């Protein structure tokens, strides 16, 4: 089906390689670091929302990173 | 989805030669190596020659190699065969196969054409 | 022997009353029981295999579209209708145009307009599942014996078939007594969660839900040649471009989506029969049968020589070959080692006790040296062939890799690591009971989380540890932040 | 110049039997790089064109029928239909890819009995 | 592989319907509310997580939704 | 492809993982990056196919 | 007396064929066909056209 339901973490797991690991294990990563590197004015606007929403230094930096994890994989 | 029409089809008498032509259409042909292929009547499937990728490689059964001459026009979208010195043994329907679609082997059959009649008599 | 060079090789040497050792085979590894009087043997699950396997749901991946017809009404009054509708193998979709005295109607405004097409599906993606009746297990069992070319030699062997039918098949090995095998075949990789997505003949082991979630519509699932389709609208993409009309366009071929929803699905073979190749086992061992041949014979007093240079495995193993000189053939061969010239006997023999059955058949002598300076005396008097080793390597290094290599086995296998090699034991049993209750509650939680987000939730868990001192940081810390790390940086196998 | 020898040459069955044709070998035909076996099945129905049903010894083609499984390992490989139904009526040319100059069978002949 | 960069929100946009604009509309939020279906526990660690990360209401219910948000939009 | 069409935006396009070649209109063109469809799988460290 | 070479490092060279093929500013990136080819040695660089 459509490439949105891997089948990663969930169900069994074996000794074996599972088919196409090594070349989708960074794939999200890639393509979280690709529409960064396109688009970059969110991550002002990300760092804006941290900054003004419910600041503490750990949830200031865990909401940022988050939130930056969240927008491009969601798409 | 892809259909091969054959074309050329007709009648020759003993030692007069003739162009058969294999047009295509259904997917980009420049990327596929095409066969023709000839049953005579009553008789088992027998390949005659095949043109690869590159125009430039090509190949011939032994038993008419030396008789026919295989050519591209991959512009077109269609294939030639150049029957020379033709023989009353020479008379079969002819076919056109396209390349596999997967697998492994460079030059297989996956998919046939409608055929054609030559018949080689006088 | 032809467990020699796999490199994932693993040493159980427990015994209990009754003789019985229970280990666990994962079709990567190959394990070794050594015993104080029993022939050490190596065993290795050669190939999980089903048969006669059901359809339970089939997947179509692309489509053609044919017939498309097109209905409207005239605007605000009733809504489009097309007996076509009601067939099952119409899709159809309803919009509204608008339409004017240029279209033909009487009255201006926007009207329903559907359009109704044939979805003859193609290329099907068969969903199967096996039964436990017809799954069938392949063990391979061979002791050291010392044959001249049986150094991880795959194909001797004895085979032994389990079934869940009858699971107690005994292997009868030659001149070594029967290897009794009493193994519980239910266990392991849960063939009710397993839909075999045999897709353009290839297939994968892909969980049960996942399978049912794919998008994609779905068949009965029945054995015929023109099936009705289920959920047909998502892979026909009607198109209503402006508001004069709309077309239909089948979506296309979802082979390429496919393999990139299949990325961490394991891959199995199917031609034939549809023989798996990755999962585990779990088997017990009663070795009370089971003997060594030639514990009676008389001690060789001749000259030993190499026929092939000694050459440590990966384990340390070293693998000794020699070749008898002597006239006496059905002979015991002699074995001491030296640490410094003294006679610490600080070695090992992974072999039971070489013997030589020919005059001049070579025989291969698998020994574990020591970590320093290890001569190894083979035969007896001045002629002793003498083999000077050197194992690079410190105790604690191999405490660290052992341990390493049992958080791998606990990571890998769910909790069946607890009894791989448990040799009986009531400690035993309340860490497997206590890692199973944790491991269960700790899946519950984790259940498809991804390579990257376990090793995210993991470092802020454990940051949380840090910071939180009402006793909470010891528990969270180090149940689940270490833990986390640990899976997520191994869970891509 | 591999030449394909067909064990049967006419196998009239009646309609819901199985049914087994064997294209036998003249050399394996087992491609030593990658080792596989390239020897094809193709159907060509009466007053129709050929159609290819196992593009492998085992794997069968697209679109084509449950029912067609093949087998054989080095020179001796078999087509197994289940369940032959009306429409098997044909001449069920074996081949070998493995060489340039590639030979067809003979070709049995199926029909109901 | 590329359907995970699918062309939307890139920029140019016109009064003509785009395509598939029906149905690859709610394809992300339907992965997400299978996932959420198909994989219960997650609830109940993003709970806990978000109760013990967010000294604010707001906090807690930003958190909550956004770790909902990015593990079945990561696989 | 495959007697369609898209106005695409000229970066996503050169942004998308697929083997691009030179479009030259020439024979026998050489893509970059065929690593994209290939996938090699190593079962048990002891074949590659 | 054996010595079996595990890896060779080498100090000199040559350059023998030298082909550039250059892309327009805003068309994308430049291709040639020997990019792929395991012995040729080659380089993206911008220029202004
Ligand atoms: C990639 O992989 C493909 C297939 O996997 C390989 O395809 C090979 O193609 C060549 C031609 O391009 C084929 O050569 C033919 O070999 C025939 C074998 O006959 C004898 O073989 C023995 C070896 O067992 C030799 O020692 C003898 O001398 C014979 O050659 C040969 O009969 C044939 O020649 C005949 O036919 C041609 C065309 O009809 C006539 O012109 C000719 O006069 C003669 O009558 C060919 O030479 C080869 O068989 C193919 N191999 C396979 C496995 O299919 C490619 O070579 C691989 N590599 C590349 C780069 O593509
Ligand atoms: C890298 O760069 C080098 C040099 O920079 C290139 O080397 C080429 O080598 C080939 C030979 O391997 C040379 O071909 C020779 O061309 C001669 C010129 O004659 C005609 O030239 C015109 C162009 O003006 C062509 O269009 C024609 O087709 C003719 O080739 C030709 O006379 C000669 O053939 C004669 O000599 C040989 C040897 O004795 C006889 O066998 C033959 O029958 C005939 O008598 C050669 O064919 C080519 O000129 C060289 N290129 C140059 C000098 O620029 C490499 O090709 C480049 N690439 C690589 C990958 O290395
Ligand atoms: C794995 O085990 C098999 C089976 O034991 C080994 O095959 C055996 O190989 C030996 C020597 O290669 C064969 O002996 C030969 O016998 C012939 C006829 O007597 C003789 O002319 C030769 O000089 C040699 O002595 C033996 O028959 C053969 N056994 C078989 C095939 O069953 C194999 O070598 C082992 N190792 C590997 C890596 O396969
Ligand atoms: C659906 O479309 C097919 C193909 O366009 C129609 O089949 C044609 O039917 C006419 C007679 O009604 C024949 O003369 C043609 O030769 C057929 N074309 C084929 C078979 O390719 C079919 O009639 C249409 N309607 C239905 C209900 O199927």
């Amino acid at each position: 089906s459509v490439a949105l339901a891997p089948h990663v973490g969930m169900g069994l797991d074996t000794r074996t390689q599972t088919w196409m690991s090594a070349e989708g294990a960074w794939r999200q990563v890639e393509k979280v670091e690709t529409w960064a590197l396109r688009h970059p004015g969110f991550t002002i606007l990300a760092l804006f929302l941290a900054h003004y929403i419910g600041t503490s230094l750990t949830q200031k930096v865990v909401i940022f990173i988050l939130l930056m994890l969240v927008t491009p994989s969601m798409t | 989805q892809v259909e091969l029409v054959e074309s050329g089809g007709d009648v020759v008498q003993p030692g007069k030669s003739l162009r058969l032509s294999c047009a295509a259409s259904g997917f980009t042909f420049t990327n596929y190596a095409m066969h023709w292929l000839r049953q005579a009547p009553g008789k088992g499937l027998e390949w005659v020659a095949v043109i690869s990728s590159d125009v430039n490689d090509k190949y011939y059964a032994d038993s008419v190699k030396g008789r026919f001459t295989i050519s591209r026009d991959n512009s077109k979208n269609t294939l030639y065969l150049q029957m020379n010195s033709l023989t009353p043994e020479d008379t079969a329907v002819y076919y056109c196969a396209r390349e596999q679609a997967v697998g492994t082997n460079p030059w297989a059959f996956d998919y046939w054409g409608q055929g054609t009649l030559v018949t080689v008599s006088s | 022997m032809r467990c020699v060079g796999v490199g994932n090789r693993d040493f159980v040497e427990g015994l209990s009353g009754a003789t019985w050792v229970d280990v666990v085979l994962e079709h990567g590894g190959c394990v070794t029981t050594m015993a104080k009087n029993k022939p050490t043997l190596d065993i290795e699950l050669q190939k999980t295999e089903a048969t006669q396997l059901a359809t339970l749901r089939k997947l179509c991946i692309e489509g053609k579209i044919t017939n498309i017809t097109t209905d409207s009404r005239c605007p605000t009054q009733g809504e489009a209708v097309l007996p076509e509708e009601q067939d099952q193998n119409y899709v159809c979709k309803h919009t509204y145009v608008d339409r004017g005295w240029g279209n033909g109607c009487g009255l201006f405004g926007k009207g329903s307009l559907v359009t109704c097409a044939k979805f003859q599906c193609l290329e099907p993606i068969e969903g199967k599942v096996v039964q436990y009746e017809n799954l069938k297990y392949t063990v391979i069992i061979t002791v050291h014996t010392g044959d001249q070319h049986q150094v991880g030699n795959e194909t001797q062997g004895v085979t032994a078939e389990i079934t869940p039918q009858a699971s107690t098949t005994e292997a009868i090995l030659p001149e070594y007594g029967t290897l009794g095998l009493e193994c519980s075949p239910r266990t392991g990789l849960d063939f009710n969660e397993m839909i075999l997505l045999t897709m353009k003949n290839k297939a994968w082991m892909v969980h049960r839900q996942w399978f049912f979630d794919l998008p994609l519509p779905w068949a009965s699932g029945a054995t015929t040649e023109t099936p009705t389709w289920n959920r047909k609208e998502l892979l026909v993409t009607f198109k209503n471009a402006h508001a004069k009309k709309q077309e239909v366009v089948v979506l296309g071929s979802q082979e390429g989506a496919m393999h990139t929803a299949l990325t961490g699905a394991t891959e199995i073979q199917n031609s034939g029969g549809t023989s798996i190749f990755a999962g585990h086992l779990k088997c017990r061992l009663k070795m009370d049968k089971l003997e060594l041949k030639g514990m009676s014979y008389a001690m060789c007093t001749n000259t030993f020589v190499l026929k092939k240079e000694v050459s440590e495995t990966q384990h340390g193993t070293i693998l000794i070959k020699v070749e008898y000189k002597g006239e006496d053939a059905p002979c015991k061969i002699p074995f001491s080692t030296e640490d410094g010239q003294g006679k610490a006997h600080n070695g090992r023999l992974i072999t039971a006790n070489p013997v030589v059955t020919k005059k001049e058949e070579p025989v291969n002598i698998e020994a574990e040296p020591p970590f320093g300076e290890s001569n190894i005396v083979i035969g007896i008097g001045d002629n002793a062939l003498k083999i000077n080793w050197y194992k690079k390597g410190s105790s604690i290094g191999k405490m660290f890799e052992a341990t390493a290599r049992g958080a791998r086995r606990m990571a890998i296998l769910g909790d069946t690591a607890w009894d791989f090699g448990s040799v009986g034991g009531v400690l035993n049993s309340l860490g497997k009971m206590v890692h199973q209750i944790f491991g269960s509650a700790y899946t519950a939680l984790f259940s498809g989380v991804s390579w990257v987000m376990k090793i995210g939730i993991g470092v802020l868990l454990t940051w949380i540890g840090l910071n939180s001192k009402n006793t909470s940081m010891s528990f969270s810390c180090i149940a689940i932040g270490i833990i986390t790390l640990y899976l997520g940086a191994v869970v891509q196998a | 110049h591999i030449v394909m020898t067909q064990s049967p040459l006419s196998l009239s069955v009646t309609p819901g039997q199985p049914a087994s044709i064997s294209c036998k070998s003249s050399q394996i035909s087992s491609w030593g790089s990658d080792g596989k076996t390239y020897l094809y099945w193709y159907l060509q129905k009466p007053g129709q064109s050929p159609q290819l049903l196992i593009y492998e010894v085992s794997s069968r083609f697209s679109g084509v029928s449950d029912r067609f499984s093949g087998s054989g390992s080095g020179t001796d490989f078999t087509l197994k239909i289940s369940r032959v139904q009306a429409e098997d009526v044909g001449l069920y040319y074996c081949m070998q890819g493995l060489h340039l100059p590639l030979t067809f069978g003979q070709g049995t002949r199926l029909e109901i009995k």
